[PDB]
């Protein structure tokens, strides 16, 4: 059979694993609702690298638009849920 | 492909089969098989459509492997006796190799895997030729060497073919795979009686060929290769579906239809040789074939499936090219049981 | 049977085994088909020479001829498959199931 | 359209009495229906039921019941006068029977 | 001797019939443009057989007697009621579109058969290649569902791939307000209910998609309303085209034999129009199918094959 | 008051690749309407060569 | 014997060359005349059979079966022409062709001299029956029913074929006269035990025997009216006739191989008779009463006595007539209210007085009221069973008590009480339905005056 | 009538009809002659006549 029925909890776990895998972010400091620019003091270029890491993690192309707004982990989870049609 | 090229390839296929059928030298029989395969490959690829390329490659690999084992058996037999004539096969290892090569060529279980794939991947005309003409040469060879054939191996493959054809047909919605599994089961029936009586093998082959020709021509007439596509035919040509239902019932082996004659004639023969368990298992297993024929009959003729609006346009046109031998084939595949004793003319 | 006959028969068995156990490349299997033909040629030539069957001396040559027709056939198919996939891997021949 | 196809509504059944108040229930056409009634009644009740029953009642005694009664009367008369037993325990004569050699 | 493999083996080829006048020409354009008169005049000047635009009862005209059949036995759709109620919940819109695509496919096969059997060129109004501009406008206005568009694309994919596209694509460009005024002037009460957005979508499909991919296989001749009436200029413009871009010069006698064997035998042409995809707009239940088919068979010339109907004056039947 | 004939929900049982769908087999898809699969546009790479300077 | 076969075969071209509005008249008249011709076979001998030719013969066991078979066709045609009104002409002719082919196969089946020919015809009767059920049945279950009908029968009869061609290979013939004269005892061995089972299970499934009777409540319920009429009246009796014919070769093996079947029959009689007490479907109740009645025929054939064989013949004929009448009576109500639920339409005696009389007479014959031949056959079988073992009277007695209970219950639910208020489409009975009931019931009562005509070769 | 003149119509293809009837009668004549010859030869061989 094909891939399992991915859920929101899996998306959040993978996204937070990716963020804690980033060197410029101290792991235990980041939260699900922490704004990338304000909370972690991350510049615009840093956000681009994180979005590309998401594209590698979940295997789908996130355009330049719709990536300019994913500014905290929760928005990333919502975007992936919308793109993959996951509700529960 | 050019029509002249198609005609000459068909003549080469038939010429290879006849070369196998008239030869007394093993090398000429091998050459006939090679010549048959060489011209057979382009007929399977007549419409390009990469599934046909896949089917042709699988068929070529299977038949080339079988040809190599056949040649090796011929050479072993020659080594143990300086004989080239097709006879009772003086060596038993050579006999086992020859039986396995011929079982691969016919598609008997467990060498049966290629038949459903190749049949599904080619067109209906190619499937007709593959499931009717291609069986003549290997069975004609097996009839000749039947006396030296080991019953335990041949009957094991026959029972396996009947079981596997019956089980495989149950899961199929595509008509060509259904035909392939039906072919595997009927091959098993043919080869079960071969060590006892080759006239029964010939009779079963002839009845199976007429039934298969009728079924394939009825599927060509109504351009249907799936169950749902065939379920539209009642709303365009009801007569075709009625004749298809009767032919399916005959293929099932139900009396008083033509399909019943071979099984009836094989079971009886096996009872004269003190074989009771084997015919009982074969007859009970053939009910799987009957089941998946009955399911198709339910889909196409005994109930009416929903149709489409554009079918209305098809009501205004007639089938242009007619198959002249279809009526004779239908009558021969259904109403021939009262002339069973004429089978004595086959020996 | 002398040791040479068993060596030739073992060569045929190894080639048949090689043909049966597929790896990835289609051409690797066509080579095993060619090897089976070569083993048959050597075996039949040895048997024919040993028993001094003069007429049979033409049959290995015939055996060679239909070896080419089978190889040329196979290579032809290998072209079409490659033209569909850009690769001769047998994994790609999975459009039709059982 | 929340319907899965275009289909006729299920039609309501036809009462044969609406157009033919003396309808006999055989056919919509009054003349054909009346002749269906007449032909069923005549060939079922007048021909098969009456004439067939009469034919079966007067069938000849091919079962030989009266014959058997006459033969039985003859043998009872003959045996009683003779003083012989009315019926015999063994149907087949002992003289024509060859039993095995000895009882052991 | 009907054409077939035996006639091809003994002689007959189609490349010898072509005389540089074959030129399958289609004359497209929006609704109520002048493309009909332009097409008739082009066919008159060039000595080409003209084909009036294939409508709902096109198939009726080529079979039996050319008289149209009842809408129940032929078409089962209404253009008038598509204008009256485009969003009707009985599926009339996509049923009309799919039936019209089938009729255009049959007309294209008839035109190709005529050209390949006689060598004389044919002029068509629209074709299967421009039919989709009516589908897209239907979908953008919310008249049909996305499943209908997917079914249309499936049927087009397995049908339009078996034919040669036209040599010459003539387009008549008339702006939306002018065709609107022409519609208001014509007098048809149903046709005045065409919204401007519908016609704008038809034009958008024609210009954004149809013409660009038509122009990459052959030259496209676009014209305005006033210069479209000048037919001799268009004819001599066609006379000086350099057709080296399409697959038509890349056709052999064997490909032409395959194409001709396909364009006769209309049953094979229409094979994939009735694929078992069950959309509500086009699926008809078993009871209605049976009733309507029995009604069709009771028609005066339809119970038997064309030469075998004693009730339309056929004779010597017992000896055919 | 009408004989029951199959509808779309009945007919769809036979539209699948296999009669009995299985966890693994439910991902099999029916063959195309014509036996023609979408052309696998495989990128056959062109060899790149340096002609010169030396 | 061709003087019956050939006229039956001529019913096919006559039906196909008839006018669109004359098929029913022609078919009914000529099938009635064929019944009249068939009545001549009742002239039977006391010692041997009527050996017409090498192929066909008639006995005192097959003659009443033939007469019932030919008599049933006109009744089926009368019962079918109402619900097939809206049908097209060609499909009406196809339905009549199915019925004619069924009659032809049954007529040859009951008179075949050789057991393989008997087997071929007895299996050929499956095709028209299955086509009738699965093409003209009303509901979606009719497909499944067909499968149940097809595979229960064949799974039983496929071994029988293997047995038969085995027997001919050892005794030399399958001719029934030769089989009877050259009879030999069956030894007590495993091979003979399985040969006994192969010769018997095919017929047991047709009866059917309690345990393998599941196909019947499906097939009879889902079938159209003529299908259920022929299934109950004639097709069930094929098993009884075949068992009676094949028992000669079986002895003395039958004395101990009959115990499981006697237990199954004597208990399933009670089981199915009690099942009839809680049955919401009227046609299903009628179907289950048939299993309860055929258990008795199985017992009579297994115990192998002249009184039991006479009783089994009489009961087979009487059950054929009564079950056909009951199925027709239920169909009359079904064509009004279009539901087979027994409690949906009540108090019908108020609205349909004469059809209520028909219901009463059918129920009376179903519970074997003396001196009906139902009672004659039942009482003969009960007496023979008492001779076989006295304790049987307990089981037999219990069955009689239960049979009367569900019969009159069936009568009280549908005819008495008060009519349901909402139903208002209950039209007066047609002459066709009344005549169809009369042509069922009058021969039944007339057979009381000459019971020797239906008592078989042991009389 | 018809739109396309439907070339096979009220005047049947008389060549094909003639060929069909000629083949049927030729086969019948040959079969009767063959049966007569077979009977004569059978009686000649068996010493009957
Ligand atoms: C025990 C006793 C009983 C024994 C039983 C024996 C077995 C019984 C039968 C077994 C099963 C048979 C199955 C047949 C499958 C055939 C497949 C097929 O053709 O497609 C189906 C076909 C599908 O049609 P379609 O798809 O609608 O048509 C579209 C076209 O395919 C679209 O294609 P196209 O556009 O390309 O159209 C071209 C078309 C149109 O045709 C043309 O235009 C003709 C052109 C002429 C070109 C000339 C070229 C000449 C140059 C080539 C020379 C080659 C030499 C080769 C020899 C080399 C030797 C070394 O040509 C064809 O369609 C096919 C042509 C067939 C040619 C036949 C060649 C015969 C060769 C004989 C070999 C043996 C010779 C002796 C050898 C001795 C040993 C060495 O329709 C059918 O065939 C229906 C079934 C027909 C079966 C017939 C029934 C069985 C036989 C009954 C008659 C009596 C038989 C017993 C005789 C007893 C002895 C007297
Ligand atoms: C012992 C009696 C003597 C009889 C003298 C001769 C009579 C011959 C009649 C033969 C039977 C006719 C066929 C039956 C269908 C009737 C057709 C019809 O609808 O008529 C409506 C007609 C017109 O009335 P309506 O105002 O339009 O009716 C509106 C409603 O339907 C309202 O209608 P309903 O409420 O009036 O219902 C009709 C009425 C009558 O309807 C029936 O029940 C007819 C069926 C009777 C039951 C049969 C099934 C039970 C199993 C036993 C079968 C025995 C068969 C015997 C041989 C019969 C040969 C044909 O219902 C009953 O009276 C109760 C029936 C239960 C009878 C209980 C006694 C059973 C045992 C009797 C002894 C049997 C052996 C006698 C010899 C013993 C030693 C000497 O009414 C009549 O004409 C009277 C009906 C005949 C009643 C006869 C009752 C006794 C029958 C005994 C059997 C025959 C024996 C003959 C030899 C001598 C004894
Ligand atoms: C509506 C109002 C109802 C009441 C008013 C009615 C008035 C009274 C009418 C009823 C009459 C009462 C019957 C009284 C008995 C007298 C009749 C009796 O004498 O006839 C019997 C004769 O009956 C016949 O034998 C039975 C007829 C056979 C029935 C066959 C039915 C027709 C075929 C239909 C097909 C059905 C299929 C059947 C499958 C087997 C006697 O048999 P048997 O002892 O010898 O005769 C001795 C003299 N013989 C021998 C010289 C003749
Ligand atoms: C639900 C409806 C189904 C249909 C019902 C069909 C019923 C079929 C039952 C067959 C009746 C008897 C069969 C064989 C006769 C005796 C069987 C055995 O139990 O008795 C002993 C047999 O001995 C042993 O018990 C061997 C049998 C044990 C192995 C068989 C397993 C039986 C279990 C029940 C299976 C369920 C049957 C139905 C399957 C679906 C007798 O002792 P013995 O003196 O030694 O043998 C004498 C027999 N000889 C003469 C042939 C030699
Ligand atoms: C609707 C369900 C009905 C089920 C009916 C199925 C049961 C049928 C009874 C068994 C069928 C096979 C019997 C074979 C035919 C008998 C012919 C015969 O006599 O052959 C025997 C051989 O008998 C057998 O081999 C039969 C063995 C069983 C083989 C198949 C097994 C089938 C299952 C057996 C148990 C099931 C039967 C009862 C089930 C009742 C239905 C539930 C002896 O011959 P010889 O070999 O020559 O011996 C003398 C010289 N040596
Ligand atoms: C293998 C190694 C070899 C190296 C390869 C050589 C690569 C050469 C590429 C040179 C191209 C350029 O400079 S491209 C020109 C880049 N300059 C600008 O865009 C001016 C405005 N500055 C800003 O927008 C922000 O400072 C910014 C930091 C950009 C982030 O922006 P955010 O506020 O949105 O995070
Ligand atoms: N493929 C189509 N789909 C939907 N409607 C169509 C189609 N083709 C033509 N029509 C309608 O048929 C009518 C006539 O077509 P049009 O080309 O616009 O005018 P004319 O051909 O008479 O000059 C118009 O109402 C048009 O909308």
């Amino acid at each position: 059979s094909d891939a399992p029925p991915l859920t929101l909890e899996a998306i959040k776990d993978r996204v937070l694993y990716v963020l804690k895998l980033y060197d410029k972010i101290d792991p235990e400091k980041l939260s699900v609702n922490s704004h990338f620019m304000k909370d972690l003091g991350l510049d615009s270029l840093d956000q681009v690298e994180i979005i590309m890491a998401m594209e590698d993690e979940f295997g789908f192309e996130i355009p330049d638009i719709d990536a300019e707004k994913l500014m905290c982990p929760q928005e990333i989870v919502d975007y992936i849920a919308d793109k993959k049609d996951v509700y529960e | 492909m050019n029509p002249i090229i198609y005609t000459t390839l068909i003549m080469t296929v038939m010429s290879g089969t006849m070369l196998v059928m008239i030869s007394s030298h093993w090398l000429l029989i091998w050459i006939g098989f090679e010549m048959n395969l060489l011209a057979m490959i382009p007929v399977l690829m007549k419409n390009f459509n990469p599934r046909a390329t896949e089917a042709a490659t699988k068929y070529f690999l299977t038949q080339a492997t079988a040809s190599m084992m056949l040649m090796m058996a011929i050479i072993i037999n020659l080594l143990y006796s300086g004989q080239w004539t097709i006879t009772k096969m003086f060596n038993p290892v050579a006999m086992t190799m020859m039986t396995m090569a011929l079982a691969m060529k016919l598609g008997l279980s467990p060498f049966h895997f290629w038949v459903p794939e190749v049949t599904q991947g080619i067109s209906l005309q190619a499937g007709l030729l593959l499931l009717t003409w291609q069986k003549l040469a290997p069975l004609s060879v097996l009839c000749q060497i039947s006396q030296s054939i080991n019953p335990n191996l041949m009957l094991t493959m026959a029972m396996l073919s009947i079981l596997i054809g019956g089980w495989g047909g149950l899961n199929q919605t595509q008509l060509r795979k259904i035909m392939a599994y039906s072919s595997i089961a009927h091959m098993g029936w043919m080869t079960a009686v071969l060590p006892y009586n080759t006239t029964m093998t010939i009779l079963n082959l002839l009845i199976y060929i007429t039934m298969t020709l009728a079924m394939f021509m009825l599927l060509i007439h109504s351009s249907a290769t799936t169950t749902l596509s065939l379920s539209h035919t009642w709303n365009k040509m009801p007569v075709i579906t009625s004749l298809m239902m009767v032919t399916l019932l005959s293929m099932g082996g139900l009396p008083p239809l033509s399909g019943f004659m071979p099984k009836w004639m094989i079971i009886q023969e096996m009872t004269k040789n003190e074989s009771i368990i084997m015919p009982t298992l074969m007859a009970m297993t053939a009910l799987l074939n009957l089941y998946f024929y009955m399911r198709l009959a339910y889909s196409s003729s005994l109930t009416m499936f929903p149709s489409t609006n554009n079918m209305k346009m098809k009501w205004q046109f007639e089938h242009t090219k007619q198959m002249k031998l279809l009526p004779t084939m239908i009558v021969l595949s259904t109403l021939v049981l009262p002339m069973t004793p004429a089978l004595s003319s086959l020996n | 049977m002398p040791l040479v006959y068993m060596n030739i028969i073992m060569a045929f068995a190894i080639a048949l085994a090689g043909l049966l156990m597929y790896r990835s490349h289609l051409m690797s299997s066509l080579l095993c088909l060619e090897g089976m033909m070569l083993s048959l040629f050597i075996m039949s030539t040895l048997i024919i020479l040993n028993t001094h069957f003069t007429l049979a001396n033409m049959m290995p040559i015939i055996l060679l001829v239909f070896a080419a027709c089978e190889a040329a056939l196979g290579l032809s198919l290998l072209v079409m498959v490659s033209n569909t996939y850009g690769t001769d891997y047998v994994q790609n021949l999975n459009l039709l199931q059982c | 359209p929340t319907i899965r196809l275009q289909e006729d509504p299920d039609p309501e059944d036809e009462n044969l009495y609406e157009k033919n108040p003396d309808s006999h229930g055989y056919d919509k056409d009054p003349i054909v229906d009346l002749w269906n009634m007449r032909v069923v009644f005549f060939f079922g009740f007048s021909i098969v039921l009456v004439l067939g029953s009469t034919f079966v009642a007067y069938l000849p005694d091919y079962r030989m019941q009266e014959w058997a009664r006459r033969e039985a009367e003859r043998l009872v008369k003959y045996r009683e006068a003779n003083g012989l037993p009315l019926m015999e325990s063994n149907c087949f004569d002992p003289n024509k029977i060859q039993l095995p050699e000895d009882e052991d | 001797l009907q054409y077939g493999p035996l006639a091809f083996v003994l002689g007959e080829r189609t490349t010898r019939k072509l005389t540089e006048t074959s030129k399958v020409i289609t004359v497209d354009g929006n609704i109520c443009s002048g493309k009909g008169r332009l097409a008739r005049e082009i066919a008159e000047k060039l000595g080409l057989r003209h084909f009036p635009e294939a409508g709902i009862h096109y198939a009726d005209s080529t079979t039996g007697d050319g008289k149209p059949l009842d809408v129940q036995l032929s078409g089962n759709c209404s253009l008038e009621k598509f204008y009256d109620d485009p969003k009707s919940n009985d599926g009339n819109s996509y049923r009309l579109q799919s039936w019209l695509y089938a009729s255009r496919l049959l007309q294209y096969a008839d035109a190709l058969e005529h050209l390949l059997s006689t060598g004389q060129g044919v002029v068509l109004e629209r074709s299967i290649y421009s039919d989709f501009v009516f589908l897209e406008a239907m979908y953008r206005q919310g008249f049909i569902r996305k499943q209908c568009v997917e079914h249309y694309n499936e049927v087009k994919k397995v049908t339009a791939c078996e034919y040669l596209p036209p040599h010459v694509v003539v387009y008549v460009d008339v702006p939306v307000p002018e065709i609107q005024s022409r519609i208001q002037k014509k007098g048809n009460p149903h046709e005045m209910k065409i919204t401007a957005a519908y016609l704008q979508d038809i034009e958008n499909a024609y210009k954004k998609t149809f013409l660009p991919e038509m122009s990459e296989k052959c030259e496209v001749l676009q014209y305005s309303a006033r210069e479209a009436e000048d037919a001799e200029k268009v004819v001599e413009d066609i006379e000086y085209l350099k057709c080296d871009k399409g697959p038509w010069p890349d056709q052999d006698d064997r490909t032409f034999h395959r194409l001709r064997m396909l364009v006769q035998n209309k049953l094979e042409v229409l094979n994939y129009t009735t694929i078992p995809v069950y959309l509500p707009e086009i699926t008809i239940g078993a009871h209605q199918s049976d009733r309507v088919f029995q009604k069709f068979t009771e028609l005066p010339g339809r119970k038997y094959s064309p030469g075998y109907n004693e009730d339309v004056g056929d004779k010597w039947i017992w000896l055919k | 008051a009408r004989q029951w004939q199959p509808d779309v929900e009945w007919a769809e049982q036979f539209g699948g690749a296999v009669m009995y769908p299985t966890k693994e087999t439910a991902h099999w898809k029916p063959p195309p309407w014509n036996d023609v699969d979408p052309p696998k546009d495989t990128l056959v790479s062109n060899l790149t060569l340096n002609f010169g300077p030396q | 014997m061709l003087k019956i076969i050939i006229p039956t075969t001529m019913l096919l071209p006559m039906t196909w060359m008839s006018k669109h509005n004359m098929i029913w008249i022609n078919a009914t008249v000529h099938s009635l005349l064929i019944s009249l011709i068939s009545l001549s076979l009742l002239n039977q001998l006391g010692e041997n059979s009527l050996n017409f030719s090498l192929t066909f013969f008639s006995d005192s066991l097959s003659a009443p079966l033939l007469v019932l078979t030919t008599w049933l066709l006109p009744l089926m045609l009368m019962a079918s022409q109402s619900h097939l009104s809206k049908e097209t002409t060609t499909r009406k002719k196809l339905y009549i062709t199915m019925l004619i082919l069924l009659q032809l196969f049954l007529i040859m089946t009951f008179t075949a001299t050789e057991l393989i020919l008997f087997y071929i015809l007895f299996e050929a009767t499956l095709v028209p029956t299955l086509i009738i059920i699965t093409r003209w049945g009303n509901q979606t279950e009719r497909l499944n029913a067909g499968l149940y009908f097809l595979f229960y029968t064949l799974a039983g009869s496929l071994p029988l074929l293997v047995a038969l061609v085995y027997i001919q290979n050892t005794t030399g013939s399958l001719n029934f006269l030769i089989i009877h004269y050259w009879s030999h005892p069956l030894s007590n061995s495993w091979s003979n035990i399985f040969m006994w089972l192969a010769c018997i299970m095919a017929f047991m499934v047709k009866m059917p025997l309690y345990g393998l009777h599941l196909w019947l409540p499906k097939a009879h319920v889902e079938a159209p009216i003529a299908g259920s009429m022929v299934l109950a009246a004639v097709l069930l009796k094929l098993g009884g006739y075949g068992m009676m014919r094949i028992t000669t070769i079986l002895n003395p093996l039958t004395n101990y191989m009959a115990y499981p079947f006697l237990m199954l029959s004597m208990w399933g009689m009670i089981m199915t008779s009690s099942i009839c007490l809680r049955q919401t479907d009227l046609k299903s109740l009628i179907a289950y009463s048939s299993v309860s009645h055929m258990a008795l025929v199985i017992v009579a054939i297994m115990i192998q006595t002249p009184w039991s064989f006479m009783g089994a013949t009489a009961l087979m004929i009487a059950h054929g007539l009564t079950s056909s009448m009951l199925f027709c009576l239920a169909n009359t109500n079904y064509e009004r209210v279009h539901s087979r639920t027994m409690i949906l339409a009540r108090g019908l005696q108020t609205l349909l007085p004469l059809m209520a009389t028909w219901w009463l007479v059918a129920s009376l014959t179903n519970l074997a009221l003396p001196p009906s031949i139902n009672l004659i056959g039942e009482l003969f079988i009960i007496t023979a069973s008492f001779s076989w073992s006295n304790i049987t009277i307990i089981l037999m007695g219990m069955n009689m008590m239960i049979t009367a209970l569900y019969s009159l219950y069936m009568l009280i639910t549908t005819q008495r009480g008060k009519y349901t208020h909402h139903i208002n489409n209950i039209k007066p009975s047609f002459t066709r339905e009344n005549a169809l009931m009369a042509l069922h019931i009058l021969p039944l009562l007339l057979l009381t005056l000459n019971p020797k005509m239906i008592l078989g070769p042991l009389y | 009538k018809f739109y396309i003149r439907e070339p096979p119509h009220g005047s049947p293809d008389w060549l094909k009809v003639g060929l069909t009837l000629g083949t049927s009668v030729f086969l019948w004549i040959y079969l009767i002659k063959q049966h007569k010859e077979d009977v004569l030869e059978y009686k000649r061989r068996n010493g009957l006549e």
